[PDB]
C-alpha cells in the first residue's frame, strides 16, 4: 500500500499566522492527492483535490501544491475556525490517508496546577484502588506524568486522558489514573505523581501517605 | 494512471 | 442541499454480523460511485469499500476484504455495508461518502455523512460505579467524580444539575484491559468554599438506566 506520512505531527500557531503542512507519499501518486479538514465530533470536509484545486466553499487562504511524493498545504492568515486536524489522501493506488496533523492555538506557556486524589474508602471495599493525578489548565499539551509508589516507578498500570484545547483560555487538562488491586495498594505507603512541564522551573511532585 | 473510474459516463 | 445520513451502528459481539445503511439526497445518486470510510476512536481515517454507480464492481481495503460486503439500491438512493466476522479492531465511526468527480478527476470524498459508531466487543452491559475524588493549590481546590467500569459508551456527567459548568473538565473515556470504560469529571473551586457550597456530580448511563447523584465533600 502507498503510505502517506504527514509532518509536523502537531503545529502550534497564533491566529493570523501562516501554516505549512507537508504530506509525503511512499511512492509517486502523480498529483492525485486531496486534503481534508476535521473538527472534533464532525465528519471530514474536502478542502483541496488534485493537489491544487480548491473545492467549492474552501476559502482562498487555503492553497495546495505538490507532485510525485511531496505535497504542501498552506493556510495563510489563520482564523480561529481553522484550528483542526488535516489529513492528506491519495487516489493513485486505491485510497489511503495520512495520519493527520493537528493544528492548535499557540498561547503563552502555562504551568499546570497539579492535584492528587487517593482512592475512596467505598472503592477499596470493592477490591480495587484508583489513584488519580490531575494536571489542570496548562499549555503546551506536552507533559510527562510519572507514578512512583514508595519511590518505585510504575509501568503498565496507568492510563492518561486529555481534554481538547479549551475554547476560552486555550489550555489543556490531563488526568493520569493509576489502577492497583486492593492488596497491592495496601502493600505500600507513599503514592506520588511527578509532573514535568515546560512551564515549571522544576518538576512538581504531589503525594500522600496511604491511610493518612 | 490511478483507479478505474467508478462513476457514470 | 446534498445530504448523506448513516444508520445501523451499535454494539456487536465479535463473530456476529451487522448491516449499515446510508441514504442520499440532493444529488443524482445513480451517477456516483459510493464509499465507506472508517475512523477508530482517536485515530485516523481508513478507506473501507467502494461500489460502482451501477453496482457492477466492488473493491475493498485489505483489512476487510472477504469480511465486509458493499451493496446499493439505487431505487432507494441507499448504500449498504454488510459487516461479517467482526473483530474488536473494526470498532470505529463508519462514514459514507460520495465519489466526487469533476472534469477528468474522481476518487475524492465529498460529501460525507455524519457517521455511525460500531463498537465490536464481547463485553456485557454494565452500569458504572461513581466514586468521589474528594478535595483534600493555594486558594484553589479540585474535586470530582470517578465514573469507573461501565459498558458501553456513552456516559454524561453534569454538576449541580447543570448549573455548574465553570471550571468543569469531563475527560474522554478510556477503554480498560477488562473491556470496560472509565472516565472522571473534575472541577476547580475556591478552597474556602469546601465547607460552605455543595458540589453534586450527576452521572447518566442510559444503556444500564443508571442515574446517580453523588455529593462530593472533603
Amino acid at each position: 500500500e502507498i503510505v502517506l506520512t504527514q509532518s509536523p505531527v502537531t503545529l502550534s500557531l497564533s491566529p493570523g499566522e501562516r501554516a505549512t503542512l507537508s504530506c509525503r507519499a511512499s511512492q509517486s501518486v502523480s498529483n492525485y492527492l486531496a486534503w481534508y479538514q476535521q473538527k472534533p465530533g464532525q465528519a471530514p470536509r474536502l478542502l483541496i483535490y488534485d493537489a491544487a484545486n480548491r473545492a467549492t466553499g474552501t476559502p482562498a487562504r487555503f492553497s495546495g501544491s505538490g507532485s510525485g511524493t511531496d505535497f504542501t498545504l498552506t493556510i495563510s492568515s489563520l482564523e480561529p475556525e481553522d484550528f483542526a486536524v488535516y489529513f492528506c489522501q491519495q487516489r493513485s493506488k486505491w485510497f489511503t490517508f495520512g495520519p493527520g496533523t493537528k493544528l492548535d492555538i499557540k498561547r503563552t506557556v502555562a504551568a499546570p496546577s497539579v492535584f492528587i486524589f487517593p482512592p475512596s474508602d467505598e472503592q477499596l471495599k470493592s477490591g480495587t484502588a484508583s489513584v488519580v493525578c490531575l494536571l489542570n489548565n496548562f499549555y503546551p499539551r506536552e507533559a510527562k506524568v510519572q507514578w512512583k509508589v514508595d519511590n518505585a516507578l510504575q509501568s503498565g498500570n496507568s492510563q492518561e486522558s486529555v481534554t481538547e484545547q479549551d475554547s476560552k483560555d486555550s489550555t489543556y487538562s490531563l488526568s493520569s489514573t493509576l489502577t492497583l488491586s486492593k492488596a497491592d495498594y495496601e502493600k505500600h505507603k507513599v503514592y506520588a505523581c511527578e509532573v514535568t512541564h515546560q512551564g515549571l522551573s522544576s518538576p512538581v511532585t504531589k503525594s500522600f501517605n496511604r491511610g493518612e | 494512471d490511478g483507479n478505474p473510474d467508478p462513476n457514470a459516463n | 442541499q446534498m445530504h448523506l445520513v448513516e444508520s445501523g451502528g451499535g454494539v456487536v459481539q465479535p463473530g456476529r454480523s451487522l448491516r449499515l445503511s446510508c441514504v442520499a439526497s440532493g444529488f443524482t445518486f445513480n451517477n456516483h460511485g459510493m464509499h465507506w470510510v472508517r475512523q477508530a476512536p482517536g485515530k485516523g481515517l481508513e478507506w473501507v469499500a467502494v461500489i460502482w454507480h451501477d453496482g457492477s464492481n466492488k473493491f475493498y481495503a485489505d483489512s476487510v476484504n472477504g469480511r465486509f460486503i458493499v451493496s446499493r439500491d439505487n431505487s432507494k438512493n441507499t448504500l449498504y455495508l454488510h459487516m461479517n466476522s467482526l473483530r474488536a479492531e473494526d470498532t470505529a465511526v463508519y462514514y459514507c461518502a460520495r465519489d466526487f468527480f469533476v472534469s477528468g478527476s474522481y476518487n475524492y470524498f465529498d460529501p460525507w455523512g455524519q457517521g455511525t459508531l460500531v463498537t465490536v466487543s464481547s463485553a456485557s452491559t454494565k452500569g458504572p460505579s461513581v466514586f468521589p475524588l474528594a478535595p483534600s493549590s493555594g486558594g484553589t481546590a479540585a474535586l470530582g467524580c470517578l465514573v469507573k467500569d461501565y459498558f458501553p459508551e456513552p456516559v454524561t456527567v453534569s454538576w449541580n444539575s447543570g448549573a455548574l459548568t465553570s471550571g468543569v473538565h469531563t475527560f474522554p473515556a478510556v477503554l480498560q484491559s477488562s473491556g470496560l470504560y472509565s472516565l472522571s469529571s473534575v472541577v476547580t473551586v475556591p478552597s474556602s468554599s469546601l465547607g460552605t457550597q455543595t458540589y453534586i456530580c450527576n452521572v447518566n448511563h442510559k444503556p444500564s438506566n443508571t442515574k446517580v447523584d453523588k455529593k462530593v465533600e472533603p
